[PDB]
């Protein structure tokens, strides 16, 4: 063809200009997948998998990046994936066997997976440092140290529509079994995210009075009665749940350790979850 | 709950909220009346 | 029966945060914020404060003075009348220079007013690309913001100035109203044949279908993984916590690889602007090296042929 | 039939009935300005 | 071969059929009863179109298995007279509801929330508006389009001016707007992240303190870690959504120009001015 | 948490606001009809 | 009735009043100004 | 028949009766408009 | 009526005020525009 | 009168009117421009 | 050749081997349908 | 007037000031080129 | 005069400057090459 | 204020107006040469 483009008999300016696009794109996908490869790599080939019974690592395609360095608030550069978390995965012994010695079958816990971290009830290796804001103070903190927050975000609708812009203090947890497992005494906000994040409980109807757990919000499910129903695990279950190191602060593990045990019950809370439909 | 106010508090509002509302549809009903002498706008069988 | 992560239920409320102090320089931010629990249902309640400083204010002047010119000429093109402007709101524009004028300045009413509004308006969003710039480097973050929004403003760019620019003609450019600028983006398609068949339209309906699809994967991957406090990424990058692990486990035990907590954000940011790149290439290649799409589609062999179905028509002026 | 109200919540059912009313008013008066038998400001024929 | 720290999430549990019998994984995928289905939907229906292809054309852009003359009705229809596009249909439906169902299944393995499979319902949900649900409310599955990298933007261009201007439909102006601005706030979200994690070099990591800050700074308001999330979801399903919406309209329940359906619009009493 | 007191109050002001809001639609509609019945006959209007 | 403002916040209630009155003021006014009968500063006859 | 009560909350029910029949009344009301028989307001002849 | 202020905010009252009379003037000034007999820019006879 | 500038802080109300002030005159420059007979750069004929 | 099970799971090679006969299966007799030879229940002449 | 000063900051004054006057110059230099009579580039006759 | 280098960073100012200096002589350049008078590259006559 | 004393302000603005000053003297030139080539400002009857 002719006119304005033309490059030759067949090739013009708009056909290039694509295929020069086609480049970029690749070498644009190759980098996004090497930065998909900052966690969790290099693959831990399992002697199961490999004809040689071998223990290996896989690379990939494309290959992971050099290691990444993530200076900190506090003045501490971290190297990503860190090596404390690959070193602690790599020889934590799980109480779980193999269904099947083949690679790829699934674990079957032999313990309670709930408190052994298998699963849904898995934890990460964290940090055990409480974090802080960008001012210092501590970031997630209960009501009674973080005064500056009172529950409700307006107050007209907090005291004329109170369903809507609940006050859970003195609610009643139950279990996924219906079963009362204490009150909430405490709400833990985040003092960055500005948000509740934790309700604390006793263990007045399951275990002593004087006991305190945590509860994640995002496994509460505050009604319109007084009622927190919590589906992740039975009441029973509540007394299980990992308390805290210090009773007024949470570290980032302990939030791995608290959210996990719930996340467990999804699974392994009562028989049959595990079980399918048919 | 409640408005925080007192129940004689509440029948002062009241009072002034209903002679403002009879005094708002007063002139309203003058004003309507002004209007129906101008263009009425209730049209009989036949239209306009 | 499970909590959703729709909506908050339970809201704390505290001071309001001032923001993170500025350099000692920059322009007080304003007094004014207030919480809003509606808002505060779908995430943050607080509303406002903003900062102004001398991009954001001169990008207001020069927007407000843009929006002014397109409403007034809008207004006026209805003789004034406000409740004609709601009737024919959709429908009014600010009509660009007629062909005659190629790129001279037209008169007032013949262009003229749409070449000024959409100069100030140019201004407002580059001065606006330099406030975003700034507030990032006065808090310390990258311009990665500015610079996905510099990939929006060239699209801009490039569809009411480079490309007209390139054409000789301020007509070819799109005018300011709502229906006529819908019917500008059809004639452009009529004009040069399908745009459709434009490879570089292709690739920005990807990066824009894989844009929805990706913050539709991410955002419900975020609220899936809520139960472990996945939406504080920031936390999750610099400390991997379960709920990074369990995101990137979902998507490599489904389609077979994952990505990273920061790395699904690469990914959305590049399809996000790719989008708008491939869509600034595509509209400079039309008109200029393309004259007609399907024509060029059918040159390198990518347009279906359809078998008979009707008796095709001649034209009778062949 | 006072024990409507320890039913509902009496504030709220209040609140919605007036909009409710209100929308349903206007929606039979413009529905009435759209018909020709009973458009008053129009004055067709009836 | 797994991630260094996968191997204890891979436990048995979270299916909805096929309990032990399919629950194992293939290298990093998660087979399930419902991972063997989609693949049997899946290869079925990419080798039903290769055979289509090899029927008229192996370029990959003309490739088109289209669907049935509109004179079928919702007959089944002869196998080379969009036949084949009915079974590729029925088994990429099954393709994507296996998909799902198994997104399903390691969702609960993981003890995540649903909101990816049901995300995922509402594509699927478009897909069936497009392919199902309008050409059986319009009487013919001939109304679906055609399974084609090309030959389905023809359908997408006919199809819309058989509305003259499609631009105007209400609905595909409200699913354009819903996805212009969730590209808007991907493009906000993902840069942001971006801008905090790897902020200007000689910088500590920020906080989410900043991140408020910066679009308290920019704009006025910030909806915050978790309220970006709600709303990208939002935004990117209500445009699945209305998408199937606005196609759905056209033509069970609008023949004509969709700008004339303005029309009410414009005689609206309180603006008629006339 | 509504108490028989509080609820015999409320029908109270439920019951006057209801008796006058009908009372005036009735007598709209008694005026709308002398006006231009909307119910048609065999014939029309 | 008194009791009306026991129940309901008196600022909402006026401000809630005073919005429809303005909305509804201002759309009688427009769409008499859309009628020919009506427009007053149209100036037609009848 | 009383234990239906027992069961069901009384407002979920009554809310969820209304919200029935008051889009039920709607639509048998809109379906009636649009035919030729009973557009009562159309003022259609038999 | 000083016990308006009592119960309307008299600063965010006042702001609203000129704002909504803003709104109000400009509209009907360009009402009178629009129309033929009071658009004193064009000067048409009355 | 002069009360008003204890309720509001006096640089913020300086700023509004100013604002409003731009505006407002540039809105009536623009419409002069708009008629035929003030249109002073046009320059037409009375 | 019995060695092969030391490598591969009576049950994957399985599921995977089933799977491959039913989308083969399929495959073939649907090819057939789209003969006009083979079509036997359409049912053409040689 | 130096008074003013200790209402307004001098500092943010000037900075609007500045950018404020660019806007307006360059608003009234292009309205200009877009008339017949004062595009003193293109230069039609008086 | 020099007091303002107290008020204002001297970068800012010159980055300011400076980007006022390069968008205002690109918009004259392309101005005068708009036109057939002062396009020089053009090469059209008086 | 800004990080400047008196000095320091003193010494930029003596380098700003010299640079002011030279910048609009080479402004000045190219207009006088641009004049010499094409007066910008019509007459009653044009160009
Ligand atoms: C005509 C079309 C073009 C018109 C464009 C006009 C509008 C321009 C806007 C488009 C760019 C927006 C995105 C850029 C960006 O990532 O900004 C972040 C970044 C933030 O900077 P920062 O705050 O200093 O970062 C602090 C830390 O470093 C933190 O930084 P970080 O670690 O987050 O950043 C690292 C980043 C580095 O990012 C960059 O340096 C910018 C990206 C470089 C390429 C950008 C070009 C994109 C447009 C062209 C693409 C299509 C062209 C195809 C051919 C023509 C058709 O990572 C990358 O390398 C991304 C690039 C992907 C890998 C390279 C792929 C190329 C291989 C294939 C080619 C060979 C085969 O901004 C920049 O670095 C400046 C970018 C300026 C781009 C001008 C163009
Ligand atoms: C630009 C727009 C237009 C273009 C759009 C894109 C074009 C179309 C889409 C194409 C994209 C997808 C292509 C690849 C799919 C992903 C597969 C994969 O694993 O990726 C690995 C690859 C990275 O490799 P890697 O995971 O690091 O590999 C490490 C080792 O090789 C790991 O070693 P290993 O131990 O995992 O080795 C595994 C080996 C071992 O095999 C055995 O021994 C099996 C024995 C069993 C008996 O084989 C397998 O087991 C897996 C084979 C497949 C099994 C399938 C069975 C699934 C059952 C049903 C589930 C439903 C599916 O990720 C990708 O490159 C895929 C993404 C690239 C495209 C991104 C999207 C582009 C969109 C542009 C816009
Ligand atoms: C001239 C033609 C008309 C027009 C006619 C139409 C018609 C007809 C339609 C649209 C539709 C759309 N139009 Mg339109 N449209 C026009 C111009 C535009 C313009 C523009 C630039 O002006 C824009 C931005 C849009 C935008 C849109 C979207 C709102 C919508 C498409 C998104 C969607 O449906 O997602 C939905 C996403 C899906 C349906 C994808 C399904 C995903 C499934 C579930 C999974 C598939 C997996 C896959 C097989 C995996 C591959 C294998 C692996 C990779 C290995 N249109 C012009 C004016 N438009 C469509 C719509 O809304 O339908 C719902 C539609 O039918
Ligand atoms: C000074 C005192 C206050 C006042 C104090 C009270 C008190 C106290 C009460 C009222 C109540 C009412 N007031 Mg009042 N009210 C005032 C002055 C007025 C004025 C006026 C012009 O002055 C009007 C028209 C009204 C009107 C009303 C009615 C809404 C209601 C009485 C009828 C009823 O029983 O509702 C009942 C009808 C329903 C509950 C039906 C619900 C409406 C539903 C939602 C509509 C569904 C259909 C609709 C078409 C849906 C639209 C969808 C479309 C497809 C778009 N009030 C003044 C301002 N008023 C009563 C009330 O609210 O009852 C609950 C009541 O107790
Ligand atoms: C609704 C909001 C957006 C959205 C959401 C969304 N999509 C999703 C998800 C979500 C939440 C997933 O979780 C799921 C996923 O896991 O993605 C990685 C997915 C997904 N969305 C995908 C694609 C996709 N999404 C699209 C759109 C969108 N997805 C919306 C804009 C589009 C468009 C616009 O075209 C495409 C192409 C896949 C990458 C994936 C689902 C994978 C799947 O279902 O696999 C099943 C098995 C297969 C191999 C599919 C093919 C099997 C068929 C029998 C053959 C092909 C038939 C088909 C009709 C051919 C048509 C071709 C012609 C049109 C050219
Ligand atoms: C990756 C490409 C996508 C993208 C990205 C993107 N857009 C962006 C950004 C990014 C990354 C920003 O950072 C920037 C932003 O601010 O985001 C919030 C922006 C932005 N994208 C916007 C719009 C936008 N983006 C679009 C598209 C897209 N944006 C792409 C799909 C579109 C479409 C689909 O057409 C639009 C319309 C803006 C909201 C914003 C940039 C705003 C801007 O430049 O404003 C300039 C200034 C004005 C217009 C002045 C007038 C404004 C007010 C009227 C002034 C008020 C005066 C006074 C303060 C008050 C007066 C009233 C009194 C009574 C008080
Ligand atoms: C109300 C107050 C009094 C009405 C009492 C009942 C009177 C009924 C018979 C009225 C006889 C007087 C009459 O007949 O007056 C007629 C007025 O409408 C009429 O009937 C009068 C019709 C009145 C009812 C119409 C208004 C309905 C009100 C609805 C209320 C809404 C809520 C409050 C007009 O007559 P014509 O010569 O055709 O006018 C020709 C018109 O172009 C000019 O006017
Ligand atoms: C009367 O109204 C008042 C005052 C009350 C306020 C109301 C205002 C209203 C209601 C305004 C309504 C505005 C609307 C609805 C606007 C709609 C706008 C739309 C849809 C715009 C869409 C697209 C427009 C585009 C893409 C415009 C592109 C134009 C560009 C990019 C122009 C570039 C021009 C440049 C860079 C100018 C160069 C000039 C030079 C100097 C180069 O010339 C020599
Ligand atoms: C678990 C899922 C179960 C499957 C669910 C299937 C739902 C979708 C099918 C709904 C019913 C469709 O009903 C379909 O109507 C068409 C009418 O055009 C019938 O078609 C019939 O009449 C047409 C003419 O009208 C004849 O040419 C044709 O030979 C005859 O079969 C199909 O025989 C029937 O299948
Ligand atoms: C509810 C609507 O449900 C849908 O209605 C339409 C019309 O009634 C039917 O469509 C049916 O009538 C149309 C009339 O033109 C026929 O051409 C079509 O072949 C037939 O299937 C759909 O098959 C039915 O699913
Ligand atoms: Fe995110
Ligand atoms: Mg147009």
């Amino acid at each position: 063809m002719e006119g304005t483009g033309a490059l030759t008999d067949y090739m013009n300016v708009a056909q290039m200009t694509l295929y020069a696009f086609w480049l970029f794109l690749a070498g644009l996908i190759v980098y996004l997948r090497m930065e998909d490869k900052r966690e969790g790599y290099p693959l831990q080939a399992e002697a199961n998998e490999n004809c040689n019974r071998t223990p290996e690592k896989k690379l990939g395609f494309p290959a992971p990046p050099s290691p990444k360095v993530f200076k900190l608030a506090d003045g501490r550069s971290i190297q990503v994936p860190r090596a404390e978390k690959t070193d602690y995965e790599l020889n934590t012994q799980l109480r779980a066997e193999p269904t099947a010695p083949w690679d790829g079958a699934p674990l079957e816990p032999t313990g309670n997976p709930m408190v052994d971290g298998l699963g849904p009830a898995a934890w990460a290796k964290r940090e055990d440092e409480p974090e802080v804001t960008h001012g210092g103070k501590q970031k997630i903190c209960p009501l009674r140290v973080a005064t500056e927050f009172e529950v409700g975000m307006s107050r007209d609708v907090a005291r004329f529509w109170p369903e809507i812009d609940p006050d859970p203090r003195g609610y009643q947890v139950l279990g996924c079994d219906g079963k009362v497992a204490g009150k909430i005494v405490d709400i833990w906000v985040d003092r960055g995210e500005l948000r509740p994040m934790y309700l604390e409980m006793d263990l007045s109807g399951v275990g002593s009075s004087g006991d305190r757990v945590l509860l994640p919000i995002n496994f509460a499910r505050v009604g319109y009665d007084s009622k927190v129903r919590v589906n992740a695990i039975t009441g029973q279950q509540f007394t299980d749940v990992p308390r805290l190191r210090e009773a007024d602060r949470i570290s980032p593990q302990e939030e791995d350790f608290i959210t996990g045990y719930f996340g467990g019950g999804v699974l392994y809370a009562v028989p049959g979850r595990t079980e399918p439909f048919l | 709950s409640l408005t925080g106010l007192s129940d004689e508090e509440a029948k002062e509002f009241h009072s002034i909220f209903m002679q403002s509302f009879l005094i708002f549809t007063a002139v309203a009903v003058v004003a309507h009346f002004l209007a129906w002498a101008w263009r009425p706008w209730i049209p009989g069988a036949e239209g306009y | 029966a499970e909590y959703q992560n729709i909506f908050t239920r339970v809201q704390v409320r505290g001071p309001t945060d001032p923001g993170v102090e500025l350099p000692a320089a920059d322009w007080p931010r304003t007094k004014g914020a207030t919480h809003s629990w509606l808002l505060g249902k779908i995430g943050d309640a607080q509303v406002g404060p903003i900062y102004l400083g001398t991009t954001g204010v001169m990008s207001i002047l020069f927007g407000i003075v843009s929006i002014v010119i397109i409403g007034m000429n809008m207004l006026a093109s209805v003789d004034w009348s406000p409740l004609e402007f709601i009737r024919q709101f959709f429908w009014v524009a600010l009509e660009p220079p007629p062909p005659e004028y190629g790129l001279s300045l037209p008169p007032l009413n013949d262009g003229g007013w749409w070449l000024i509004a959409g100069f100030t308006l140019t201004l407002s969003v580059l001065l606006w690309f330099a406030r975003t710039y700034n507030r990032a480097r006065a808090l310390g973050l990258g311009t990665h913001v500015a610079w996905a929004f510099a990939a929006a403003i060239f699209l801009f760019l490039a569809i009411g100035f480079i490309w007209p620019v390139l054409m000789g003609s301020w007509a070819k450019s799109v005018p300011f109203g709502i229906f006529p600028h819908l019917d500008w983006t059809t004639a452009f398609s009529l004009r040069y044949g399908n745009l459709y068949y434009n490879p570089f339209h292709m690739l920005s309906i990807v990066f824009l279908f894989g844009s929805a699809l990706l913050f539709a994967m991410h955002g419900a991957t975020i609220l899936a993984a809520g139960r472990y406090n996945a939406e504080r990424e920031i936390e999750q990058i610099t400390d991997r916590g379960t709920a990074a692990e369990r995101s990137a486990l979902f998507w490599r035990w489904t389609m077979g690889f994952n990505a990273t907590m920061e790395s699904i954000h690469r990914w959305g940011y590049w399809f996000a602007i790719l989008c708008v790149i491939t869509g600034g290439i595509g509209i400079l290649l039309t008109g200029t090296v393309v004259e007609n799409w399907y024509l060029w589609g059918v040159h390198h062999g990518i347009a279906p042929e359809y078998p008979e179905f009707f008796t095709p028509a001649v034209d009778p002026a062949a | 039939m006072w024990r409507m109200w320890k039913i509902l919540d009496y504030r709220r059912t209040v609140v919605l009935a007036h909009v409710g009313m209100a929308v349903l008013a206007l929606l039979i008066h413009f529905i009435l300005l759209s018909t020709e038998n009973f458009n008053w400001l129009q004055g067709n024929p009836y | 071969a797994m991630l260094d720290f996968e191997k204890k999430y891979r436990v048995r549990g979270g299916t909805l059929l096929g309990g032990d019998l399919f629950d194992f994984w293939i290298g990093p995928f998660y087979v399930g009863i419902f991972g063997v289905l989609t693949a049997i939907f899946a290869v079925l229906g990419t080798v039903l179109i290769i055979y289509g292809a090899s029927q008229d054309t192996f370029n990959l852009w003309q490739i088109s298995i289209a669907p049935p003359d509109l004179s079928y009705g919702l007959a089944l229809a002869p196998m080379m007279e969009g036949g084949l596009w009915q079974i590729i249909t029925v088994c990429a439906l099954g393709a994507f509801i296996t998909w799902a169902l198994r997104q399903a299944e390691i969702s609960k393995k993981l003890g995540m929330g649903y909101h990816v499979p049901v995300a995922f319902a509402v594509a699927i949900l478009a897909y069936a508006t497009l392919v199902v649900f309008r050409p059986l409310l319009m009487g013919a599955w001939g109304h679906g389009f055609p399974y084609g990298i090309l030959s389905h933007l023809d359908w997408v261009s006919n199809v819309g001016y058989q509305y003259l201007h499609f631009h105007y439909n209400p609905a595909h102006m409200l699913a354009v707007t819903f996805f212009f601005t969730t590209t808007l706030a991907l493009a906000l979200h993902g840069g942001l992240i971006l801008s905090v994690t790897n902020p200007k070099k000689g910088e500590p990591v920020k906080t989410a303190e900043h991140e408020n800050t910066f679009f308290r700074d920019v704009i006025g308001y910030s909806i915050g870690s978790l309220g970006i999330h709600r709303l990208g979801l939002f935004l990117a399903l209500n445009a699945g959504f209305w998408s199937a919406v606005c196609i759905i309209i056209s033509g069970p329940f609008w023949t004509r120009g969709w700008p004339e359906w303005w029309n009410w619009w414009l005689n609206v009493p309180i603006w008629s001015w006339g | 948490n509504v108490s028989d007191e509080e609820a015999k109050e409320f029908h109270a002001m439920f019951s006057q606001a209801f008796t006058v809001y009908i009372g005036v639609a009735v007598v709209a509609h008694i005026l709308a009809w002398a006006w231009r019945p909307w119910i048609p006959g065999d014939e029309g209007f | 009735m008194w009791r009306l403002w026991k129940l309901y916040d008196p600022r909402r209630v006026l401000i809630g009043i005073f919005s429809w009155l303005a909305v509804l003021a201002l759309v009688i006014h427009f769409i008499l100004l859309s009628t020919d009968r009506f427009n007053w500063v149209g100036g037609a006859a009848v």
